[PDB]
């Protein structure tokens, strides 16, 4: 769901 | 003579200095006196413990912001599972403070820190564009951890916000000399995923760092990709130590990893770099990282040597970086000509790729233009193209000097039927080389099944100038 990850 | 830190914790960082060669060689550096005084690093990431006792003294608010609540405070959000203690990790292997009886030191451990809060949120264009614009006549160098996702079959990158943003950077920041951008080439290895298909670590723009095992080996996290220019060390298998740094709730760790330790480290060294010459532009800085990185002892099956004589991998660019060899060349480094761009349209029609698909063009390279290049920096193929599995598709690039470049592995996971789009795959692998001649364009597929698909553009984009070269 996230655009960017870490 | 220079005495070396006395913090606790200072023995256990391995990779920054010791008798056994298998270090960044930073002491080196500090021993010439060069500890980052004067120079500016903002880590772009989910915030910085600005309280934190080895982080205090060198933390810089004109280097920081909140873009996720629009404030100027980057504190982090404390949670039950401490989420949020990415950034303060980073920050620590850049500044954090010496000789203060507290966990390590910092690889620049005079230099001053900042963090943008920008991940703790929806991350937007205009999230991404606002973090790499910040304070650019402050900000010297910007650290990321973080991008597309590394599930192996994304094809992403900086959307128009976030590239006018690097360009504006490169172009009118740090007076004009250009921002410094250095990134983290990504965790998905497991997930055989390439680090071309990554529009931020595949920029010209941008320093893509990898990483390497303490025993010298290829992490089971590390991709593999053609516009990757050189590595440091992280974490690898239980038996191999990690990297110590600052920790949420003013602590200290000794077991920080991945793809995300190797660029913050990369930016220290540069930091320690910027201090030795100031004048150097961003272009400067990526021509210092070709000549002085190391490929010896690093373990990899794919070590070939170019056309002006240096080694090369994909896993690991030119190899580790030397900071006492960076400092030292800069001292009296020459700045390099005005990048020229040579811009090259290949085909006359469009070609079936079937099995196998080879495409072969002799170029002059802007021969008798103010544009002509006789002296490489990045080359990219931008290819648009049809294909019904995308991750079968294996792509190669051969330069007129003999070196070939994968601009695209096969992808296992990868099933997308929508193709590249004029996606700009880059490759450092031919810096220096004379682009002038035959130049090879291979697209096979790597699978038994009936693929199909067409190739209806490919521009040979070449960057570089026409003088200034050394001897291989
Ligand atoms: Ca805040
Ligand atoms: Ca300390
Ligand atoms: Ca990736
Ligand atoms: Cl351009
Ligand atoms: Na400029
Ligand atoms: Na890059
Ligand atoms: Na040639």
């Amino acid at each position: 769901a996230r655009r960017r990850k870490k | 003579v220079y005495q070396e830190p006395t913090d606790p914790k200072f023995p256990q960082q391995w990779y920054l200095s010791g008798v056994t060669q298998r270090d960044l060689n930073v002491k080196a550096a500090w021993a010439q006196g060069y500890t980052g005084h004067g120079i500016v690093v903002s880590i772009l990431d989910d915030g910085i413990e600005k309280n934190h006792p080895d982080l205090a003294g060198n933390y810089d608010p004109g280097a920081s912001f909140d873009v996720n609540d629009q404030d100027p405070d980057p504190q982090p959000r404390y949670t039950q599972m401490n989420d949020n203690r990415h950034g303060t990790r980073c920050a620590g292997e850049v500044a954090a403070v010496a000789n203060n009886g507290v966990c390590g030191v910092g690889v620049a451990y005079n230099a001053r820190i900042g963090g943008v809060r920008m991940l703790d949120g929806e991350v937007t264009d205009a999230v991404e564009a606002r973090s790499l614009g910040l304070n650019p006549n402050h900000i010297h160098i910007y650290s990321a951890s973080w991008g597309p996702e590394d599930d192996g079959k994304t094809v992403d990158g900086p959307a128009r916000l976030a590239e006018e943003a690097f360009f504006r950077g490169v172009s009118q920041g740090r007076g004009g000399l250009g921002s410094i951008f250095v990134w983290a080439s990504g965790n998905g290895g497991r997930e055989h995923d390439s680090c071309n298909c990554d529009g931020y670590t595949n920029s010209i723009y941008t320093l893509s760092i990898s990483s390497a095992t303490q025993f010298g080996n290829v992490p089971w996290y590390s991709e593999a990709c053609s516009s990757t220019l050189a590595t440091t060390y992280s974490s690898g298998n239980q038996n191999e130590k990690q990297i110590v740094t600052t920790d949420l709730r003013q602590k200290c760790t000794e077991s920080h990893t991945g793809t995300s330790a190797s660029a913050p480290l990369a930016a220290g060294i540069i930091a320690l770099t910027l201090e030795a010459n100031k004048n150097l532009t961003w272009r400067d800085m990526q021509h210092l990282v070709v000549q002085t990185s190391k490929p010896a002892h690093l373990n990899a099956n794919d070590w070939a040597t170019n056309g002006v004589g240096r080694k090369v991998s994909h896993s690991y660019g030119y190899g580790l970086l030397d900071a006492g060899a960076m400092v030292a060349l800069a001292q009296n480094w020459t700045t390099v000509a005005p990048q020229r761009k040579c811009i090259i349209d290949i085909l006359t029609e469009p070609k079936d790729i079937g099995k196998r698909l080879e495409v072969r063009k002799t170029v002059t390279a802007c021969l008798g233009e103010p544009n002509h290049i006789t002296r490489l920096e990045h080359a990219q193929a931008r290819l648009t193209l049809s294909y019904n599995r995308r991750g079968d598709l294996a792509i190669h690039l051969v330069s007129p000097m003999g070196t070939r470049s994968t601009l695209l592995a096969a992808r296992p996971h990868d099933y997308s039927a929508d193709g590249f789009n004029d996606w700009a795959f880059m490759t450092t692998h031919s810096w220096d080389e004379d682009p002038s001649g035959e130049w090879v364009l291979e697209i096979e597929n790597t699978s038994e099944a009936n693929n199909y698909g067409t190739l209806t553009k490919f521009t040979l984009v070449l960057y570089g100038t026409a003088s200034g070269s050394l001897v291989p």
